[PDB]
């Protein structure tokens, strides 16, 4: 789920694992890093790709004030999806 | 009453508290600010900021801040004249860079120069 | 430029009231240095009281040696009252500095310090 | 114009301006501005030679009693000559009003000291001289409240940094606290926040 | 100067106006020409020395290829890429944004930056260096800090210290028959600028050469 | 060395300088006023404890906000140790304890602790690995305290050659172990010369020696400015203490006993440079306690 | 051993940045023709008082002010230094 540097520390989402050259691995001496075992990049890519047969299309996030705010996004091009900013889960189109 | 009678300049800073390190060790830039250019209005001008230099701001290196060896650094001191702010500043002791005040050039524009008959003023896209 | 006096007239009555100051400040340091127990001799107190009248030396309008005047008074006043602590009057010294040097090379060895 | 707009009344407003032209006429030495704002609290923009004078007026003369005082301060204002402003605010007890005395002064310059007619001015003024550095003459007592003791450089002014220039932290060398510069842990980010685009324009002042 | 001549004689003289100037690429050569320093490298050429301080050294001004054994090659600057390996000493110069410098635009206005950024690691200033290698070395700069160096900058030439400011200088006839001595024989080869395109553009300099930005739009112009 | 190694800026709370110290010991006498110095120069000191936490929590206000680390070791395991020199780069040994145990004895705690220290802080790869010894600790008798620090003297030359050998005479302090030991009494008199030295110029002797490097191998050794005699200075002490009065173990008697003797053959305190105070200042500082309300320098100042 | 730069300081309104392009519009091509190497450099900024300064011989800078002196003054000048 994580990977790991042959350092024998954890990465985390953002590339910041120590060099050799720290005194930082000393700070971690008997206490853990509490890492985010969790990426934020891998639970979109296993998302399903949705297919909504109009052409331009809104986004509201699952409830009303309960989300982020509407975005309307547009489904022209044929060799990318569409992608809201909030969000991140993509759309296509249908005809 | 009115006793005193001297035409001096005025001696402050051996008053205002601040020590002899950051009276003649630092520096003030004097000048308008420039407009903020991705907008596009001048009320941040009209108003003459006194600023200091900046110094050393280095890594906090426990969480990444930036940590400071400075006072004086976040002060701005707004006036409406030059010869306020350089009367200040001599006033209370440090040196002083005057900048000047640039004003936008009075131009004269004309949508019937933009449709010319036999200029090079044509916009040929509107 | 008819300005309104704090005190004084001219500089005489500024160097006789801080004559005076001074010769408050000498004569209330021993006590204060029996009193609040502190570390020092009682030569390098009145050493720095000389060095604190030292400092200002170049002040020349008659307004400001008023108002020093009334600044050392104040604190004179607080000192022999027991309102200031020990902590007060050792912060007036300073053994706590590791002082920075003035030469220009061990500045530009702890650089970016004009 | 009706809901959530803040309805204002003319009736005192008639009668702070009739009342400010009359101060104004019966004291001619002293005053230099009369000003009603449009929520109708009077100014009276004062010499600082007629301190006493007008509060001595002010606290008596059964036209207008003000027995009470309330907030006394000097706002340190740059770019003019003379800095500081003291605002002595009057609050009378027969007649529901209220009025802000405010007289100019810079740095090196005594004023009155209205101890005497305001017993409530002691602290007052002493807090000013701490905080300001406005001297006061003829006044019995002048110390630090509200300071201390080995502090200096009177820190409500602008001139005065936000974080100042000592420090306290204790240290076992010498068993006690003592004081050292300022080295923050964090930088106090200053936002530039003062956005354009002229947000009140019965405010313009008259270019150059 | 021959077309500044006769431009100058063939007309009436409706003015200060000037018909001849020319322009630069890079602001340091004003300056070191206003300082008095020789222009070329051909005093370098003539005469190899065995002791030498690059300060910005960008290209292939000199190598060890051109010199003696004994280099001694002092960089002095910010992220050299051509000659810091050739290099003997290496010290850290401070940047264009991280310090308080004196710069000359084309046409002799002084303008000045400011100290925005300290710069990263131990980094000192460039004439902070000099003057410190010089009390290190067995001699003195009479002078300590920078008001100092700007009052010496102005007891070299005075229109340093006037920021901001123009005055054109004259005396086009003495210039132009100071060039009446030497003829050299004019070679008939095809003159071009090597600024030719986007990518001579974006290329040409070190800045511009160490980042990725400009990487990115060579190969997106190029492709 | 990498980056966050370089310093920066001023002295001190949050102003980072650019050494990394491990200091062993550390929760007694000597140890407390180096992590106090550190701490005023802004530096990340790693502290080990084998004691309770709660005399580390009595030295842990002095470093800013987590610049001094806390961690545990022993004197029987060498994986410990690795692991509190894992990444530094300085190491100070201050160590030993004026009495035996029953666990630690005089023997084998100056040959057992600083050789396995020093086997790995050189296995771990640090530079500038001082070690305090005591004055005049030679293989000649009269002390099993002595003669082991004099075996631990030649054991930390031969292994690890690199080593800042420094020793201190009987320093003197705030919290003091001789001069309050002298003053808590009821005695005799004799004729032996001594030298204090005063700890704060040993400490910035220690940080000089330690952030000022062309001093690496070169073994050191404190001098007091006084060199004199012990009956003189047990009657000052009585004379600012204010009474008249005409762990006792028997080392500790023959080492105030022991005349302490200075051989010039190694520098001093001026080709470091810090300057030395003399004793009367900081014994009248010290010498509290007197009654219950209670200057007379009597400045001996032999040959 | 000798000279290595000669540098004049000048201004645009004066009786003495009068003399001094007097001698500077009269006599300048004479004195490069005269002696090849030495830099003589000239500047001119708004208002100065005229210097004239001769670097040589490891920071040796000597000082004659040219104020209102006429151009044969400021050549014998010139060549008492030169
Ligand atoms: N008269 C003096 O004070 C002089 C002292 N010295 C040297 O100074 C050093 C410190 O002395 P001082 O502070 O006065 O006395 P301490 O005994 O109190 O200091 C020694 C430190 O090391 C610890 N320690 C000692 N033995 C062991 C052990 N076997 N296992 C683990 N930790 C141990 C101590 O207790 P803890 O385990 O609780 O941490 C303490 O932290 C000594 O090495 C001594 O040789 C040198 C010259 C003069
Ligand atoms: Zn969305």
């Amino acid at each position: 789920g994580v990977r790991t540097s042959p350092t024998g520390e954890k990465v985390t989402h953002t590339g910041q694992v120590y060099d050799d050259e720290d005194y930082r691995r000393v700070r971690f001496v008997g206490r853990q890093k509490e890492v985010n075992e969790n990426f934020a990049i891998d639970l979109i890519a296993e998302q399903p790709v949705s297919q909504v047969g109009s052409r331009v299309i809104s986004c509201d996030g699952g409830g009303g004030a309960l989300g982020h705010p509407r975005v309307y996004i547009n489904l022209d091009k044929e060799t990318k999806t569409g992608t809201c900013g909030y969000c991140g889960l993509q759309f296509r189109q249908q005809h | 009453t009115q006793l005193i009678t001297v035409d001096e300049k005025l001696d402050i800073t051996t008053l205002t508290g601040v020590p002899e390190e950051h009276i003649k060790t630092r520096k003030a830039r004097i000048f308008v600010p420039a407009r903020n250019n991705m907008q596009s209005g001048v009320n941040n001008t009209k108003k003459w900021k006194m600023e200091f230099d900046t110094r050393e701001r280095w890594e906090n290196p426990l969480m990444g801040w930036a940590s400071t060896a400075d006072p004086l650094s976040n002060l701005v001191l707004t006036f409406s004249t030059k010869e306020d702010a350089i009367a200040f500043a001599e006033k209370n002791g440090w040196s002083y860079d005057v900048e000047e005040r640039k004003v936008p050039k009075p131009k004269s524009k004309s949508y019937g120069a933009n449709f010319s008959w036999n200029k090079r003023t044509r916009v040929s896209t509107k | 430029t008819s300005v309104k006096p704090i005190f004084s007239r001219d500089m005489n009555e500024a160097k006789r009231r801080v004559r005076e100051l001074y010769r408050a400040w000498y004569r209330e340091v021993p006590n204060t240095v029996h009193l609040f127990q502190l570390d020092i001799s009682v030569k390098q107190g009145r050493d720095k009281v000389r060095e604190m009248f030292k400092k200002n030396a170049h002040v020349t309008d008659p307004r400001v040696v008023d108002l020093l005047v009334i600044k050392g008074k104040m604190e004179l006043e607080e000192t022999i009252n027991v309102w200031k602590q020990r902590t007060h009057v050792m912060r007036f010294f300073h053994e706590t500095e590791a002082p920075r040097p003035k030469d220009f090379l061990s500045k530009f060895y702890v650089g970016h310090d004009p | 114009t009706r809901p959530t707009v803040r309805p204002r009344n003319d009736v005192a407003h008639k009668q702070l301006s009739a009342f400010g032209e009359y101060v104004a006429e019966i004291l001619p030495k002293y005053v230099q501005q009369v000003q009603v704002s449009c929520f109708s609290e009077l100014e009276i923009c004062i010499h600082p030679d007629g301190v006493i004078p007008v509060l001595t007026f002010l606290r008596d003369h059964s036209n207008a009693q003000f027995k009470s005082l309330a907030d006394l301060t000097a706002v340190d204002i740059p770019t003019r000559q003379n800095r500081f402003e003291i605002v002595y605010n009057l609050l009378s007890l027969r007649f529901n009003s209220r009025i802000r005395v405010k007289t100019y002064t810079d740095e090196l310059t005594p004023v009155e000291s209205s101890v005497s007619v305001y017993k409530a001015a002691n602290w007052y003024e002493r807090e000013i001289w701490d905080m300001f550095g406005v001297f006061f003459a003829n006044h019995p007592d002048l110390r630090r409240i509200l300071t201390d003791y080995g502090f200096e450089g009177h820190p409500f002014r602008k001139d005065f940094p936000l974080s100042g220039y000592v420090e306290l932290r204790y240290d076992d060398e010498v068993k006690r606290v003592v004081a050292e510069p300022v080295e923050l842990a964090q930088e106090f980010r200053k936002f530039d926040l003062n956005s354009p685009w002229e947000a009140f324009p019965a405010y313009r002042q008259p270019p150059e | 100067s021959n077309i500044a001549q006769k431009i100058r004689t063939s007309s009436g003289v409706t003015g200060d106006w000037k018909v001849m100037n020319i322009l630069h690429r890079i602001a340091s050569q004003v300056a070191a020409l206003d300082l008095g320093y020789k222009p070329g490298v051909e005093a370098i050429r003539k005469n190899p020395p065995k002791m030498l301080f690059l300060l910005g050294a960008d290209g292939g001004c000199v190598t060890r290829q051109d010199l003696p054994k004994d280099c001694f090659i002092v960089y002095q600057g910010h992220h050299g890429d051509v000659g810091a390996p050739i290099a003997d000493v290496i010290l850290p110069g401070a940047a264009y944004t991280e310090k308080s410098a004196t710069y000359v635009n084309t046409e002799g206005r002084a303008q000045q930056t400011k100290v925005a950024v300290m710069p990263p690691g131990l980094a000192r200033e460039d004439w902070k260096i000099i003057r410190a290698l010089s009390e290190i070395a067995g001699m003195t700069l009479p002078y300590d800090t920078l008001d100092q160096v700007r009052n010496r900058l102005e007891e070299v030439s005075p229109n340093l210290v006037r920021y901001d400011d123009v005055e054109g200088a004259n005396y086009f006839q003495q210039a132009s028959e100071l060039s009446k001595l030497v003829n050299q024989q004019l070679l008939a080869d095809p003159l071009v600028p090597p600024q030719l395109t986007i990518k001579d553009f974006y290329m040409t300099d070190s800045i511009s050469r160490a980042s990725q930005t400009m990487a990115k739009c060579v190969k997106a112009v190029t492709e | 060395l990498h980056h966050a190694v370089i310093p920066h800026g001023k002295g001190g709370r949050s102003s980072v300088s650019g050494i990394v110290a491990t200091v062993f010991g550390a929760t007694g006498f000597l140890g407390r006023y180096l992590v106090n110095h550190l701490g005023r120069m802004g530096s990340q000191v790693i502290v080990p404890y084998r004691c309770e936490p709660y005399d580390t929590m009595h030295l842990r206000p002095m470093g800013d906000l987590g610049q001094i680390i806390f961690m545990d070791w022993n004197g029987r395991d060498k994986d410990s140790i690795r692991r509190a020199v894992e990444h530094s780069n300085v190491v100070i040994n201050l160590v030993g304890r004026e009495w035996e145990t029953k666990n630690f004895d005089f023997e084998d705690v100056f040959v057992k602790i600083p050789q396995a220290i020093a086997q790995v802080s050189k296995e771990a790869g640090v530079e500038k690995f001082i070690h305090i010894s005591h004055l005049n600790a030679d293989i000649k008798s009269s002390s099993k305290y002595l003669r082991n620090k004099a075996v631990g003297e030649k054991e930390v030359r031969e292994t690890f050659p690199e080593a800042t050998i420094i020793k201190p005479a009987d320093i003197f302090g705030r919290e003091d172990r001789f001069l309050n030991y002298f003053a808590n009494i009821r005695s005799l008199g004799k004729k032996t010369v001594k030298q204090p030295v005063y700890i704060v110029d040993v400490t910035k002797g220690i940080i000089n020696a330690i952030k000022d490097p062309d001093a690496r191998g070169k073994t050191f050794a404190f001098v007091g400015p006084n060199r004199y005699l012990l009956f003189d200075l047990v009657q000052y002490v009585f004379a600012v203490a204010h009474r008249p009065f005409l762990w006792t173990t028997r080392d500790k008697v023959e080492r105030i006993h022991t005349t302490d003797r200075t051989l010039p053959h190694l520098p001093g305190l001026e080709d470091l440079g810090v300057q030395a105070t003399p004793l009367e200042l900081k014994a009248i500082e010290v010498l509290r306690r007197h009654r219950t309300y209670r200057s007379e320098i009597e400045d001996v100042q032999p040959a | 051993l000798g000279l290595r730069e000669i540098r004049i300081h000048l201004c645009q309104r004066s009786p003495g940045s009068q003399g001094v392009r007097d001698f500077i519009e009269k006599r300048y091509v004479e004195l490069k023709k005269a002696n090849p190497d030495l830099p003589i450099l000239i500047r001119e900024c708004s208002d100065v008082q005229p210097k004239l300064w001769a670097r040589y011989a490891f920071g040796q800078e000597k000082n004659v002010s040219l104020n209102n002196f006429s151009a044969d003054q400021v050549t014998r000048a010139l060549e008492n230094v030169l």
